[PDB]
Parts: C-alpha cells; sequence; structure tokens
C-alpha cells in the first residue's frame, strides 16, 4: 500500500498546475491526459472509500 | 543504392508474429468508411490467398522534427529517425491516429489505433526511432529498417498485441518493430503502374471488359 | 549534431518576434564553434 | 578491416548467421548476451 | 519497501514549494512510461490488476 500512495503521489505532484491548463499549453494538456489514463478516477474513489 | 524513404510515397506499416512456430507477415489496414479502427491483414499466403491490399497503403505526407511539429501545431523531404510522420490512408483519405478509446480487455493501459478524418490535431502524429543500435536519432530511414513508431499524443508504441486468441494492433507501453516497406515512390505521366484501378477497352473506347449487372442470373461470375 | 542543434533553436524562436538576450549569446557562441569546424574540414581538403 | 560488411551464410543450407530475437522477461537476468543461429531470413543487421 | 524509497526522492525533484516543476515532472513521467514495470504489478497493462 506504501509503494502505491507513494507513488499516486508522485504522480499527482507532476501533474500541471492550474494556470498552464487555463492556457491551454499542448505540453501541459498531455501530461494530464497521460495520468488521467495510468489511474482511473473510479479506482481514487474506490480506495478513499 | 541504398533506398531512402521520402515524403508522398506509399508505403504498408508491416509487423511479423509467430503462430505455430511459422513467422507471419501482417500489415496494418483500415477500411476508413464504416470502421474507423485498424486491423491486420496476412500477406505470408499471398502464394495461395491474395492480400486486400487496397486499404493498407498510406502516404507519407510529412515529416517533421519534435521542434517542427511543436510550432505547426502552435499557429520530397526524406525521412530521418526522430522525426514525427504524418500518414495518411491512401483509399479513405484520412490519417492515422492514436484514438483515445480501447475496446481491449486484457491491456488497461492500451489505446486503439485507427483513422482520424482531419489531420489536426497531435494525434495523428508518429515519431521514428531506431529499433537497434546499428541506426541512430538523424539518420536516414532505410528501406527494410525496423522502426519504433510512438505516438506523439500518447507517448505509446504501435503495438502488436497477442494476449487475445487473435492478432489485434493497439497502442500500447510495450514495443513492437514495424517495416515501411514502399509500394511507390515517383511515377511518370501515363506509364501504368501496378495497383491502380483502371478499365480494359477492346476497341475504339467502345467495349470494355467487365462482368453482368447486379442480381444477375450468372452469380456475376 | 551541432547542425540539428542550431535548427532546433531556429524553430524556438520561430513563433517568436524578436530574439530576447539570452537566446542571442547561444546564438554566437553556436556559430563560433561552427566556424572552427568549417574552418577545420576546410583545412581537412584544401592542398587538395 | 573493420570496413567491409560480411554476410556469413553457410554454403551447404544457405543459412544466414543471426541472432535468436532473445525471449522476454530474460532482460531483468542481465543477460545482454544474443545466442546466435542460422536463419534462412536473418535481419538486415546481420553484417558482421 | 526499496521502490518507495526511489519515489519519495523523485517526489522533491518534481515539487517544489507546493508547485510542480515542469521541467522535471515531464522528465519523470516520460521515464516512468518507457519503463512500466516503475509502475508495480498493478498497472502492469496486460495481465495486470
Amino acid at each position: 500500500m506504501s509503494f502505491y500512495a507513494a507513488l499516486i503521489d508522485l504522480l499527482g505532484r507532476c501533474a500541471p498546475e492550474m494556470h498552464l491548463i487555463q492556457a491551454g499549453k499542448g505540453e501541459a494538456l498531455r501530461i494530464r491526459a497521460i495520468l488521467r489514463s495510468l489511474v482511473p478516477l473510479d479506482d481514487l474513489v474506490g480506495i478513499i472509500s | 543504392e541504398v533506398q531512402f524513404l521520402r515524403t508522398d510515397d506509399e508505403v504498408v506499416l508491416q509487423c511479423s508474429a509467430t503462430v505455430l512456430k511459422e513467422q507471419l507477415k501482417l500489415c496494418l489496414a483500415a477500411e476508413g468508411f464504416g470502421n474507423r479502427l485498424c486491423f491486420l491483414e496476412p500477406t505470408s499466403n499471398a502464394q495461395n490467398v491474395p492480400p486486400d491490399l487496397a486499404i493498407c497503403c498510406f502516404t507519407l505526407e510529412q515529416s517533421l522534427s519534435v521542434r517542427a511539429l511543436q510550432e505547426m501545431l502552435a499557429n520530397h523531404r526524406t525521412l530521418l529517425y526522430g522525426h514525427a510522420i504524418l500518414l495518411r490512408h491512401a483509399h479513405s483519405r484520412m490519417y492515422l491516429s492514436c484514438l483515445t478509446t480501447s475496446r481491449s480487455m486484457t491491456d488497461k493501459l492500451a489505446f486503439d489505433v485507427g483513422l482520424q478524418e482531419d489531420a489536426t490535431g497531435e494525434a495523428c502524429w508518429w515519431t521514428m526511432h531506431p529499433a537497434s543500435k546499428q541506426r541512430s536519432e538523424g539518420e536516414k530511414v532505410r528501406v527494410g529498417d525496423d522502426l519504433i513508431l510512438v505516438s506523439v499524443s500518447s507517448e505509446r508504441y504501435l503495438h502488436l498485441s497477442t494476449a487475445s486468441g487473435e492478432l489485434q494492433v493497439d497502442a500500447s507501453f510495450m514495443q513492437t518493430l514495424w517495416n515501411m516497406n514502399p509500394i511507390c515512390s515517383c511515377c511518370e505521366e501515363g506509364y501504368v503502374t501496378g495497383g491502380h484501378v483502371l478499365r480494359l477497352f477492346h476497341g475504339h473506347m467502345d467495349e470494355c471488359l467487365t462482368i453482368s449487372a447486379a442480381d444477375s442470373d450468372d452469380q456475376r461470375r | 549534431r551541432l547542425q540539428e542543434s542550431i535548427s532546433d533553436f531556429y524553430w524556438y524562436y520561430s513563433g517568436k518576434d524578436v530574439i530576447e538576450e539570452q537566446g542571442k549569446r547561444n546564438f554566437s557562441k553556436a556559430m563560433s564553434v561552427a566556424k572552427q569546424v568549417f574552418n577545420s574540414l576546410t583545412e581537412y581538403i584544401q592542398g587538395p | 578491416y573493420g570496413e567491409s560488411l560480411c554476410f556469413v551464410q553457410h554454403v551447404a543450407s544457405g543459412l544466414w548467421l543471426t541472432y535468436a530475437a532473445p525471449d522476454p522477461k530474460a532482460l531483468r537476468l542481465g543477460v545482454l548476451k544474443k545466442k546466435a543461429i542460422l536463419h534462412q531470413e536473418g535481419h538486415m543487421d546481420d553484417a558482421l | 519497501c526499496g521502490g518507495e524509497r526511489y519515489l519519495d526522492f523523485l517526489r522533491f525533484a518534481v515539487f517544489v514549494n507546493g508547485e510542480s516543476v515542469e521541467e522535471n515532472a515531464n522528465v519523470v513521467v516520460r521515464l516512468l512510461i518507457r519503463k512500466p514495470e516503475c509502475f508495480g504489478p498493478a498497472l502492469r497493462g496486460e495481465g495486470g490488476s
């Protein structure tokens, strides 16, 4: 559990800042799309639940 | 003389698989109209069953470096390793792309590879990488070389998946070697070439070779 | 390798209207190295 | 020496000297060795 | 256990003063996906829960 929690924490901190996403930067959007593909939203809610 | 792949040339993306100790060569194909997803057409048995190569041909429209691609996205070249290429389907005039959907159940991180109507966005660009230490980045891509295609948008390889009972192509994190076998580079005016669709006229543009019309008694044979 | 780096540097500033001071300084040192390489290649083949 | 690219072919059988395309899951073992085999087709980088 | 210790080092390399360093974040994500085994037996893609 500690490994995956550390892994999810690392990927979360690699997410682009909001001001880059709002600016529409292509590199920022691509990175967030990759992170979303790796960790589905339902799995996040399941672990929290 | 060593052949080099250039833009506006028609190529086929060909990979190899092992089926019951037999080396089977497959070409990436897509219908375009009615089905965007790409499949694999076997070609090793062309002696007994001719492959459907009319939907396997792709034209190398553009070849740009990563910086040039980024600049053009914000706003006959020879192919070099590390450049990003744009593949247009010869039949449907669509562009090979890394789709955001995924119909595979074995690989949760894979994406479907299909055809996109327009060339906009970064989902239809693929970077060529050398498969072995023989070639290095910046070198010319030669005919018969093994290539590694990585989607610019998704950072995933053009992967051949054998997890299921069938052979399917998707965009995964596992690499797969591909060969861009050329079909035609430059054709002179007139001068019939293979793979063309044409009519065979008998006399002075009056009679042509054909079969019977639809719903005919001879079964159009 | 030097030529490819210079080409990439041009594309970085291709969209921008004016090249700023730091970019010009990096361009200048790249051109200085390129001059030496061209001079070295010239010295190899002259004589001829 | 060091310039000519040579393809090794078995005279009697016509097979070409090439590598065995090592199976995955063996890279973790640190085995960079590729077993040399004689194959009818081979690869493009079989030159020595 | 060993993987977690390396994960927290990358956590400090990409996240400074409450903001994500995009230069380091992009490199780490690209490095991680090029070696998918860094994600553990889960998130393996094929055959991975």
